[PDB]
RNA sequence: CGACUCUUAGCGGUGGAUCACUCGGCUCGUGCGUCGAUGAAGAACGCAGCUAGCUGCGAGAAUUAAUGUGAAUUGCAGGACACAUUGAUCAUCGACACUUCGAACGCACUUGCGGCCCCGGGUUCCUCCCGGGGCUACGCCUGUCUGAGCGUCGCU
RNA sequence: GGUGGAGCCGCCGCAGGUGCAGAUCUUGGUGGUAGUAGCAAAUAUUCAAACGAGAACUUUGAAGGCCGAAGUGGAGAAGGG
RNA sequence: UACCCACCCGACCCGUCUUGAAACACGGACCAAGGAGUCUAACACGUGCGCGAGUCGGGGGCUCGCACGAAAGCCGCCGUG
RNA sequence: UAAGGCUAAAUACCGGCACGAGACCGAUAGUCAACAAGUACCGUAAGGGAAAGUUGAAAAGAACUUUGAAGAGAGAGUUCA
RNA sequence: CGCGACCUCAGAUCAGACGUGGCGACCCGCUGAAUUUAAGCAUAUUAGUCAGCGGAGGAGAAGAAACUAACCAGGAUUCCCUCAGUAACGGCGAGUGAACAGGGAAGAGCCCAGCGCCGAAUCCCCGCCCCGCGGCGGGGCGCGGGACAUGUGGCGUACGGAA
């Protein structure tokens, strides 16, 4: 994800689990030159990302 | 370098004139700024008379002044009271009232 | 410098991005005076601001 | 002679008030004469020229006496579009060719509320400084 | 040995970004600015370089506040009050 | 389909914050297909969208501000957000009363000797 | 007529003079005379479907509502719209909004640490923990409260 | 005469920032020098193939070589971005 | 007369400071554009014009929003000076 | 008549908002800046600080054929040019 | 060895306000050179100027005589013409250098303290209602506070005033 700079790993977790009724294992950020803030979201085991990929349209 | 026969001339001009050099463009668009002034002012308070208030017959210092006559700052007090008028209601119908005049004749 | 701290970061964020070409339709506006973007820079010559 | 100051008249200033004009403004500037016919049932001189209006060319290259309709505005380009007023670029591809509304005259106006309410204020406007002289 | 050869030994710096100014100006021994002064409370300007006056005071920036007070005055300084509806 | 600030003006509070949040989530996805290529027809929407929400998120402070500022409508001590803000200069000038006071002395010296209407020569 | 060299002319380059333009200056007038702790000037970082710069703006971010205006915008798309519609666009601007620094204000400038209140999850105040909102700078005025003094006393 | 594509001069008066060869003048341009000085510090290259419009200079293979672990090797600081 | 060429006679490279420069004195490769006795005040004499024992001129004033005007005209102001 | 205090008007304005004008300059001139200019760029820093306007009326900005790896050409075409 | 007044003086994230910074052409306090001139130079001059520093306003400052004058006298301040490059200053040299009167623009005058008189006749902030609210005020009602007798308000201030 590319997230808003100003956002924690509590923040960031809360809210990808907010919108794609999805739940968090960890969250990992960085800050990309150019300044906008990555955040590889670790989904827990019993739920699938190449399956909600294709709910939020990516793939 | 003086040469044959001029004048000694001391001009001003050792200090720094040309930062304060005041120039009179404005002369002519001043001449109507208190134009308007003295025109509005007589609109505005309109029957009056436009001049001013009335001044008194005054003569002027010195001797080589001696035989002239000047409109004056306002009316003494000394005059008033014998004309009949309170020194505060001439302020009021137009007359100069000066509480500084000495009258010696 | 690869300590780097977040201001001096963002910074170099800024002037990586205003390092790109100009648009090629933008040469078709109307009142055009640009050709090319003249104010790029190059990392051996003109250092950074710093 | 002009004579109200808070006017300019000044060669360079309102060539700067007129390529810096905003398109709200531009509209104005952008009319067209009414052809004698309408000029006599409207009494309406001129007009801003609008998107769908007919319109005869009067002078340039090919003047001539055909009518066809506005297609646009280019009101940055300050300059219209008409509907056979056009040339064969070198692929055959053809372009409509700018023309200047002072340049062209109006023979049917695209009636509205708007251009109605314009049509008579016009008129009025008119009438009442002939009435005011009269 | 004091051109081309001291000229080498540059690695560290004195001056870094102001964040007042915006100048890479900042003393780091010092803590002080030095083209507006930093911890000073009032900036250092001076009429005594024009030239350096006039590369930044009102109007060189945005103006995002005055230039719209400006605005009111010209037309009243009115407030808490709409134009007549439709 | 543009959310006017017709009909949004006179609607519930609770409301709006649904349509909010209604496009809020549909700007979500057109960013989204703005990374999977998407439309041209789509990626117009996101202008569309953006300012439809400003269109909503209006409506819902000024409907606040304007219910806020009927509360403090009548008491004296109201906040620094609804006060009026003119000049720092001009809320500190005299209060429109405190200077079209007169000392009483000058009162009555403005009773006995007012100024006449007069005109002369005649 | 050998080549080279020189002078002149015809043409061709090199170069940008001259000339003609000019949304720019300079000068002189005129009217007004408008900043900021309800957070200025200035700075940073962001913001366009394709956008680097200038400009315009502030997470509601190439604008918001409103009012005039009345059919465009345009480099290309793309579009809503019904152009009998606040109605596209522009102008005005008086409603609303105002990222981070900055007199800058919880302490510090790393962008770090806190405290105090509240409201969500957590708790079922069980303290964390997580999220969210309001305060917490210096100086000084008037008032208010709590005080201190073998200061002056009074009552004891 | 020519090219050039939008303005211009004669006379009577008025006003100037009014006439250049030069100031190691200022800015810009261009020569002669001249296709000259030069592309010489650390021993070294060669064969075949590939790619290709085009190979002394790329790439692969083969051969000869040097740096020789106080390195021309493997990782960092500051600095660079 | 001006283009090229020919001949006879003449003929040293300009600017400058200098008693004296073709100088073994200095500036100058070449070509374009730029480039230096200005304005103000104060005297002095000469000259032109108005009036003349007087004569003004300023500041004011009276007449405009200037188009030409921030001009022109007028004022016991004109003599306070 | 001091040792205490208040006060409009004529008066000043190379900053600011908004205007008007000129016996002014006209792209080496006029402000440093007619343009993305206090920008590019230099300096650790205080500071320093440029160059650079004009196709045509309308892009109608050279399709197509051809030679060439391509840059460039030859024809053709657009144009009042 | 306590409780209570007052006087001093502290602490509040106490109720309510307010100050800082910016601009800086013009303006007001202070600070304050040296090039330069004098054919040297030190006094002088440049010059109460540049820089420095503080503070404002739409204008600022000044302003209602401890004035001018010597007259048959004028009458706040500011500006313009004038005085006048004059009185005076000065290695009396270089150079510096005002005012008064007169004409005009404008024209406006006023308050305190004190001395006294008046039952503090006063002011502030609270709490309830009436109007008004985008320059927070007026009207009334409250043993709701507090300031004030170490002095608030009305008359009164030298032109005279009070009685
Ligand atoms: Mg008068
Ligand atoms: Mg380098
Ligand atoms: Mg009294
Ligand atoms: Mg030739
Ligand atoms: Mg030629
Ligand atoms: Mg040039
Ligand atoms: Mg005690
Ligand atoms: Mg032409
Ligand atoms: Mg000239
Ligand atoms: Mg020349
Ligand atoms: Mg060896
Ligand atoms: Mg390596
Ligand atoms: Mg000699
Ligand atoms: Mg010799
Ligand atoms: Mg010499
Ligand atoms: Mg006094
Ligand atoms: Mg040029
Ligand atoms: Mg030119
Ligand atoms: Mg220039
Ligand atoms: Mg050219
Ligand atoms: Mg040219
Ligand atoms: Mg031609
Ligand atoms: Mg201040
Ligand atoms: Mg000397
Ligand atoms: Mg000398
Ligand atoms: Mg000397
Ligand atoms: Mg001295
Ligand atoms: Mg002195
Ligand atoms: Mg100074
Ligand atoms: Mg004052
Ligand atoms: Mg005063
Ligand atoms: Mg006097
Ligand atoms: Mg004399
Ligand atoms: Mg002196
Ligand atoms: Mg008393
Ligand atoms: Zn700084």
């Amino acid at each position: 994800f590319i997230v808003d700079v100003k956002a924690n790993k509590h923040q960031i977790k809360q809210a990808v689990k907010k919108l794609y009724d999805i739940d968090v294992a960890k969250v990992n950020t960085l800050i990309r030159p150019d300044g906008e803030k990555k955040a590889y979201v670790r989904l827990a085991p019993d739920y699938d990302a190449l399956d909600v990929a294709n709910k939020i349209g990516i793939i | 370098a003086p040469s044959r026969n001029g004048m000694i001339l001391k001009p001003h001009f050792h200090k720094d004139w040309q930062r304060r050099v005041a120039t009179w463009f404005n002369q002519p668009a001043r001449k109507i700024r208190r134009r308007k002034a003295r025109q509005a002012k007589a609109r505005r308070i309109a029957p009056r008379p436009a001049s001013g208030p009335l001044r008194p017959v005054v003569r002027c210092p010195t001797v080589r002044y001696h035989t002239k006559v000047r409109a004056g700052r306002g009316f003494s007090l000394e005059e008033l009271r014998v004309a009949g008028i309170h020194k505060k209601v001439a302020r009021t119908i137009g007359i100069s009232v000066d509480p500084r005049r000495r009258n010696k004749c | 410098s690869s300590h780097k701290t977040f201001r001096i970061k963002r910074f170099l964020a800024k002037k990586q991005k205003q390092n790109r070409p100009i648009p090629q339709w933008i040469r078709m506006k109307t009142g055009n005076k640009i050709r090319y973007n003249s104010k790029r820079r190059h990392w051996r010559r003109t250092k950074l601001g710093l | 002679m002009k004579f109200n100051p808070f006017v300019t008249s000044d060669r360079s200033k309102n060539r700067k008030r007129h390529f810096n004009a905003p398109s709200h403004i531009r509209r104005k500037i952008m009319s067209s004469p009414l052809s004698k016919e309408l000029r006599q049932k409207y009494n309406v001189r001129s007009m801003p020229i609008r998107k769908d209006d007919e319109v005869q060319v009067v002078r340039g290259h090919y003047k001539g006496q055909q009518i066809g309709k506005v297609v646009q505005v280019y009101r940055k380009k300050y300059v219209i579009y008409i509907e056979r007023v056009q040339r064969e670029k070198a692929n055959g591809t053809t372009v409509h060719v700018g023309i200047h509304p002072s340049k062209v005259v109006i023979t049917r106006l695209k009636l509205d509320k708007d251009r109605k309410k314009i049509l008579e204020r016009k008129a009025k406007s008119r009438q009442v400084g002939k009435e005011k002289g009269k | 040995t004091k051109g081309t050869s001291s000229f080498g030994k540059r690695r560290n710096k004195t001056h870094t970004l102001c964040r007042r100014c915006g100048s890479k100006a900042y003393h780091l021994q010092k803590s002080t600015c030095g083209k507006c002064g930093y911890p000073a409370k009032r900036k250092r300007k001076y009429n005594w370089s024009a030239k350096a006056k006039r590369r930044n005071t009102t109007g060189t920036g945005r103006m995002r506040h005055l230039k719209i007070v400006y605005r009111r005055f010209r037309h009243g300084f009115r407030e808490g009050i709409t134009p007549k509806p439709k | 389909a543009k959310i006017k600030a017709r009909d949004l003006r006179g609607k519930k509070k609770e409301e709006l914050l649904k349509q909010l949040e209604d496009l809020k989530v549909e700007l979500s996805q057109l960013r989204v297909a703005k990374v999977t290529g998407g439309a041209a027809s789509k990626l117009s929407k996101i202008r569309v969208v953006r300012k439809s929400i400003a269109r909503v998120l209006t409506v819902i402070n000024q409907t606040q501000k304007e219910n806020l500022r009927k509360f403090y409508k009548g008491k004296k001590y109201k906040p620094l957000d609804l006060r009026p803000k003119k000049t720092r200069a001009m809320r500190r000038r005299l209060n429109k009363h405190e200077e079209n006071l007169k000392t009483k002395k000058q009162q009555r010296k403005e009773r006995l000797y007012p100024l006449r209407k007069f005109a002369v020569k005649a």
